[PDB]
RNA sequence: UACUCGAGUGGCGAACGGGUGAGUAACACGUGGGUGAUCUGCCCUGCACUUUGGGAUAAGCCUGGGAAACUGGGUCUAAUACCGAAUACACCCUGCUGGUCGCAUGGCCUGGUAGGGGAAAGCUUUUGCGGUGUGGGAUGGGCCCGCGGCCUAUCAGCUUGUUGGUGGGGUGAUGGCCUACCAAGGCGACGACGGGUAGCCGGCCUGAGAGGGUGACCGGCCACACUGGGACUGAGAUACGGCCCAGACUCC
């Protein structure tokens, strides 16, 4: 009665990663861009539905998005201060 | 803590007799005190405090355990007023005056105190305990031999026992069927008036 | 390391137990991973109850009993059924059932008529 | 200092410092003679001791003075530096 | 004598548990995610082992310095204390190279191959306990993010490692975390930067409810240990009953 030497690491699913949608304002620095994004919250209180924007900055090591575009971004591990997102296709260019 | 002091008076003032047999009532249907003669205006918050205190004063509560009562009988699913008096007609003292081996509430209230009775074969020397469903009730041999509680079981052809009580055997044997509804407590006085006092 | 432990309940004289699973470094009443079972040595038999699935998947994991637990594993055939010397054997000693009050109702009802 | 095993546990943890500190600086140093060798420009000599010092990081990781992904970032970006070099 | 055991060397513990709410308006807390960016002693379960050599010292004995605290020298001894080497090829690097999944860096197939390398320890005969490398669990964490919960423009501009890029350094890990160069950026009326106050919550009190007030007990996190800095040992350190420095205070 003998058994294997190595066992198989377990299988998970590997994790869901947060998406964005927004517009590029800001595409003067190096590698990285300003993007913006929409959001509909209700008001705690009153219930009115209250628009609200956040600024995000990305990184995008090619430099192919302009100013003022419809881009899609995704969540990542921190690429330095202040930047935790990166641009992966630029959806609608204006 | 138990309230002492002369019962009729009490009746007196809230112009219902409450033990049921006394002549002071009859003699003196009046309230108490030099002006218990004046002519007095009348009050929503009178009504419904007198009220309260026809009920708890015959009863014997006293106000902190009757807002206890009150307020588990206005969590009851039932109405206010009837789970009220189902509640307060629970009460061990109540039935065993209801059974007749109490000639009254306050006889009642001191022989419970003292541990002449048992349910369900423990020791139980508490007033304030609640019959539930299907409790028996007996009592010990020391005072089954008593002469007041001889006299009493002995002599018992005073008021009628309800419906859920039944006495059954020479030893006053007490058995219960069900908690009562709003035609067998048939005690005098209202309910709405007392569950309004505490809905102010 | 992870151990199987009990946890103080209940009022001031009579203690009431849960059979439960957590780190060596965590407080007595502290925050607990899995209720697994419960003990009440307050009573004539001593109520002991245990999920015996959840126990058996603990032990093999790892986890180590303190020494009540595995006095109750032992009782409730658990760790006999993980290590296997004489088999699942349940010397559990249930709580006498008592006589149903409506029974009582008519014994009484019969004696006294 | 107050009870007698948290005095004991002083002279242990300085005896412990000295010697760390001495595995430290031993390494330390070879990885300066390295740094120094490559820079001059002698892959000969780059060679032949960063063999040495590379034995010298995961001997220091195996008594653990230094943790074991420490020891290999260093190995790294030793063997990095002399490839690219 | 070794039943037994003062002091001593060596392991493990001492980071848990117990206390307080000073500070902090902050990823500190609550909730929900991520880690293809990460660590984890003791516990459980597989695989492979556990070879060979060596110097010294505490304790003891002799002696000195000191009021004390403590401490210097000689001589002497042991180990699961310390230090060499052989093997590991499951591990770590470097080079070449295949397949596959993607969420881009990239991951996974103990991928294949070539080169270099990485350890161990014995005691006890009694329900016998340990040691090393490595695969996998469980546990306990670290770091990053969305959203939420005070007052005050009679506080409008703030920021120069500040914002970003490259090379190096560092860490368990990514990252101006640090550094050299280059670009001149980044945050602000959806209130920056200031000022005042305050541990946060599960909950508690009130109220028909929404809401208002609050954070007593019990429970989970966080911060701190006379004040202010610092690192060491360690799997793990705000290290309350540890160390170093500078202070205020008490004592010899």
């Amino acid at each position: 009665q003998k058994g294997p030497k190595y066992t198989p690491a377990a299988e998970k699913p590997r994790g869901r990663r947060k998406t964005a949608i927004g517009y590029v304002v800001s595409d003067k620095m190096q590698k990285t861009i300003v993007v913006e994004l929409e959001d509909r919250k209700s008001h705690p209180l009153y219930g009115k539905i209250i628009r609200t924007t956040k600024k995000v900055k990305a990184h995008d090591e090619n430099g192919e998005a302009g100013i003022g575009d419809r881009v899609s971004l995704m969540e990542t591990r921190p690429l330095s201060a202040t930047k935790r997102w990166r641009l992966v296709e630029i959806l609608e260019k204006a | 803590a138990r309230y002492t002091g002369p019962a009729t008076r009490k009746s007196r003032r809230l112009g219902v007799d409450l033990v049921g047999g006394d002549q002071s009532f009859e003699k003196r249907p009046y309230p108490p005190g030099q002006h218990g003669r004046a002519r007095i205006k009348e009050s929503e918050y009178r009504q419904q405090l007198q009220e309260k205190q026809k009920a708890r004063f015959s009863y014997g509560v006293m106000e902190k355990q009757f807002r206890r009562y009150y307020e588990e009988a206005n969590r009851q699913p039932g109405k206010t007023g009837d789970n009220l008096l189902r509640i307060l007609e629970s009460r061990l003292d109540n039935v065993v005056y209801r059974a007749g081996l109490a000639r009254t509430r306050r006889m009642a209230r001191q022989l419970v105190s003292h541990g002449h009775f048992l349910v369900n074969g423990v020791k139980v020397d508490i007033p304030s305990y609640r019959v539930s469903q299907y409790d028996i009730i007996d009592v010990k041999e020391k005072s089954l031999n008593t002469l007041p509680f001889q006299i009493a079981r002995e002599t018992a052809g005073e008021r009628p026992i309800p419906s859920w009580l039944q006495v059954v055997g020479e030893r006053q044997r007490i058995l219960v069927h069900q908690l009562p509804e709003r035609a067998q407590i048939d005690v005098p006085l209202t309910e709405q008036l007392i569950v309004e006092l505490y809905s102010k | 390391a992870v151990k199987i432990k009990l946890t103080r309940l209940g009022k001031i004289r009579n203690p009431q137990y849960r059979i439960i699973v957590a780190d060596a470094r965590t407080r007595r009443d502290g925050r607990a991973i899995e209720v697994i079972g419960r003990y009440h040595p307050k009573e004539e038999p001593s109520l002991i109850q245990i999920d015996s699935e959840r126990a058996q998947y603990w032990l093999g994991v790892g986890a180590q009993p303190t020494e009540p637990v595995l006095a109750l594993l032992k009782i409730t055939g658990d760790w006999q059924k993980f290590k296997g010397l004489p088999g699942a054997e349940g010397t559990l000693k249930v709580k006498e059932p008592k006589p149903s009050k409506l029974d009582l109702f008519n014994a009484a009802l019969a004696e006294a008529e | 200092a107050n009870i007698k095993s948290q005095i004991k546990r002083i002279r242990t943890n300085e005896r412990r410092r000295l010697r760390n500190q001495s595995v430290k600086s031993s390494l330390r140093t070879a990885i300066r003679g390295f740094r120094e060798a490559v820079d001059a420009g002698d892959k000969d000599k780059a060679s032949e001791l960063l063999h040495a010092t590379s034995r010298k990081l995961d001997k220091a990781a195996s008594k653990g003075v230094i943790h074991p992904n420490q020891a290999a970032n260093k190995k790294s970006a030793l063997a990095l530096a002399l490839n690219k070099l």
